[PDB]
């Protein structure tokens, strides 16, 4: 019974969201440089 | 540095990429500029 875990996993996909939504918030925050919001540009030199 | 308009700052190193016959640089995932081309010698700069 035990042995059959294995074939069970060769499921954690509650650690992979972990690591998504990290990962997306942080994609989101570099992405949200390239915006101008309403200035004439969006690079400060 | 600033090549030829392109302004910006790091540590210029060799490169192992390989531009397009008409693509003067390169820009990352995010959209930053990666690597640059100089144009009199005509070789692959990668900026870190």
């Amino acid at each position: 019974a035990i042995g059959k875990i294995q074939d069970s996993l060769s499921a954690l996909g509650k650690l992979q969201d972990v690591v998504n939504h990290n990962a997306q918030a942080l994609n989101t925050l570099v992405k949200q440089l390239s915006s101008k919001f309403g200035a004439i540009s969006s690079v400060l030199n | 540095f600033n090549f030829n308009g392109l302004k910006g700052t790091g540590v210029l190193t060799e490169s192992n990429k390989k531009f397009l016959p008409f693509q003067q640089f390169g820009r990352d995932i995010a959209d930053t500029t990666d690597a640059v081309r100089d144009p009199q010698t005509l070789e692959i700069l990668d900026i870190t």
